């Protein structure tokens, strides 16, 4: 039958063209910037009584 | 899944003699589901293409 089961030649495999389950998008959560209220106390200021 | 009287009250044990709930029983729930799929046959190969 021309049909031998020798040959290990296991192909190439086979193209995962998609997901039985989707992936779910979860919003993005950034953190801290720049002005992330820190503590750095320079000046403390001088607020002079008007009266 | 709703319970009933009959389950709750062969649970406990004490049963009298050929009455099958002398020793305390307990149950356990299985659950099955039948589903589609697509095969793919090529280069003398075979798979899911959606896997």
């Amino acid at each position: 039958g021309a049909n031998p089961f020798r040959p290990p030649l296991a192909h190439q495999g086979l193209s995962k063209a998609h997901v039985v389950k989707t992936a779910v998008s979860v919003a993005n959560r950034s953190a801290g910037a720049e002005p992330f209220v820190t503590r750095n106390d320079p000046r403390a200021l001088a607020m002079e009584l008007a009266n | 899944v709703t319970m009933s009287p009959e389950s709750v009250v062969a649970a406990a044990g004490g049963g009298n003699n050929n009455s099958g709930y002398n020793e305390p029983q307990r149950f356990a729930l299985v659950v099955i589901a039948v589903n589609h799929n697509v095969i793919r046959i090529m280069n003398g190969s075979m798979g899911f293409p959606i896997l």
